[PDB]
């Protein structure tokens, strides 16, 4: 029933949870509470694909098998600036060092 | 619904529910204010820490069988140091 | 002190080897656990409850040394072993069930060897 | 006779051991002197109907590392008498480990005990890595908790 997500934009990551039954619009409403941008200033994505407001999270492909507490599914986020949405841009996390010789 | 922001050494911002961040004894102490900067914890480690917070809250005292918390060998040492510093 | 006739010793051994070698439908040798008793140091609770302890090792030794004077004497020690295993472990245990199959195996081998 | 041990009840009890963890499970039986006895292991996702007795005490560990496991959401399992035949269920699972303990498990699984002090980490963590999961330590911890209550 529950889906666990990372809503990412540039250097920002929101860790949140929702139901498989909740809509993409309800998710935009969670973001609005946190980042103070209304849903109409938001574009949500799954693997560079635009998510429709009326669709449930389950219908988008976010399930208890793909969106886990220990391994959350990533949702992309693009904001609207001067009536134009920016290109979807997600900054990668830092890279770990090369595995030590004793760990091989 | 209270949220807190956790900033990594490389400037990534992680927004987690307050109750989930209180899993860490160090964070709980620093919030005893809803923003904490970690000048020595990189984003690839901090994101993994936030995933532990979700895992812990969801599975502590659950009746649904508990999955393993997975850790890649390449992040194991830095993740150990952060868990030790964060008291979680 | 005088030994048993060789025919009687041969009969006693042929029966006991049929009991010891017996395997169920799954290929499991049922006598396995009953070959040797655990020691008093290992399982003192067995010795607290079981007055006349015996295993298939002490049984084979008793044939070899002519302690059993008839097939009936051999039977009393095999039934004793199984009843000891039943009393200690109680109903619902696999060892209890295995000891009941071995009782039946002994009596059928003794009937076959004496025909 | 210690606090944590089995009672020689001689009262039969049918139990189902069910490994619902991703680990190979070591069932551990505490004898009549409270000494731990290793029992045949259970591969992940397997169940066996076993015979035990009323008032007998069980613990469950990872067979290879001896990391502690849960049984019906607790540490110790004691079967009571079966009510009208009914076997008693023992559902074995992973606990929620601390992030530190889980990190220690992973680093111990990759590095040999001799090379722990060759790791580029906070020096306090060497003693943490050396302090391996131990059944006896946990039994002392559980006994101390029992006397406290
Ligand atoms: C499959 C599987 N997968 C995962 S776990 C598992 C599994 C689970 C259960 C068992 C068998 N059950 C038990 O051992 C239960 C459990 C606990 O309550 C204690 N206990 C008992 O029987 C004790 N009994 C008692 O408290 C009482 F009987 C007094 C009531 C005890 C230990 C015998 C004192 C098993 O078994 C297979 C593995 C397993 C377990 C234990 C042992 C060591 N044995 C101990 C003594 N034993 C015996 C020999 C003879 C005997 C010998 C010669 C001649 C005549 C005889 O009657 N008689 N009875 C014995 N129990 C041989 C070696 C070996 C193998 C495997």
């Amino acid at each position: 029933m529950d889906v666990f997500l990372m809503i990412r934009r540039h250097k920002t990551t929101i860790f949140t949870d929702a139901k498989e039954s909740s809509t993409v619009f309800e998710l935009k409403r969670i973001v609005e509470g946190i980042l103070k941008r209304p849903p109409d200033e938001q574009r949500l994505y799954k693997d560079d694909q635009l998510l429709d407001d009326g669709k449930t999270l389950g219908e988008c492909g976010f399930t208890s098998q793909t969106a886990r507490p220990q391994a959350p599914a990533t949702v992309g986020l693009a904001f609207r600036a001067d009536d134009t949405f920016e290109a979807l841009c997600i900054e990668p996390f830092s890279s770990p060092p090369e595995l030590p010789d004793v760990m091989k | 619904m209270m949220y807190v922001k956790l900033i990594s050494s490389d400037g990534h911002e992680f927004i987690v529910k307050r109750e989930h961040a209180l899993t860490s004894g160090t964070i709980k102490a620093m919030l005893s204010t809803n923003e904490v900067n970690f000048r020595e914890i990189p984003s690839h480690v901090l994101s993994k820490v936030c995933m532990y917070f979700t895992y812990k809250v969801r599975y502590t005292n659950s009746s649904t069988e508990i999955p393993e918390f997975p850790i890649a060998p390449e992040i194991a040492l830095e993740l150990l140091m952060a868990a030790n510093f964060l008291d979680c | 002190l005088s030994p048993n006739p060789p025919k009687l010793t041969k009969q006693m051994n042929a029966i006991i080897d049929t009991v010891i070698n017996y395997k169920d439908s799954s290929g499991r040798q049922l006598s396995e656990v009953f070959i040797q008793l655990p020691s008093r140091k290992e399982l003192p609770e067995y010795y607290e409850l079981i007055r006349k302890p015996v295993d298939f090792k002490k049984i084979k030794e008793r044939i070899r040394n002519h302690k059993y004077r008839s097939l009936g004497d051999l039977e009393k020690d095999v039934m004793l072993l199984c009843h000891n295993a039943q009393t200690f472990n109680l109903e619902g245990s696999q060892i209890y069930e295995d000891s009941i199959v071995l009782q039946s195996v002994f009596k059928s081998a003794r009937q076959k060897i004496a025909k | 006779r210690p606090v944590l041990r089995s009672v020689n009840s001689r009262e039969p009890s049918q139990v189902i051991f069910c490994n619902r963890s991703p680990r190979v499970v070591l069932p551990v039986w505490l004898n009549f002197d409270g000494e731990p006895q290793p029992y045949p292991t259970l591969p992940p996702g397997t169940g066996r109907r076993i015979h035990s007795y009323r008032g007998h005490l069980w613990l469950f560990r990872d067979a290879g590392t001896h990391d502690g496991l849960l049984v019906n959401q607790t540490e110790l399992f004691v079967p009571s008498l079966n009510v009208d035949g009914q076997p008693i269920f023992a559902n074995i699972t992973l606990p929620v480990y601390t992030l530190k303990e889980r990190c220690l498990q992973v680093v111990r699984s990759l590095v040999k005990p001799e090379n722990y002090r060759r790791l580029d980490i906070v020096r306090s963590l060497y003693e943490d890595l050396e302090d391996h999961p131990n059944v006896q330590k946990d039994l002392e911890r559980l006994t101390q908790e029992r006397i406290a209550h």
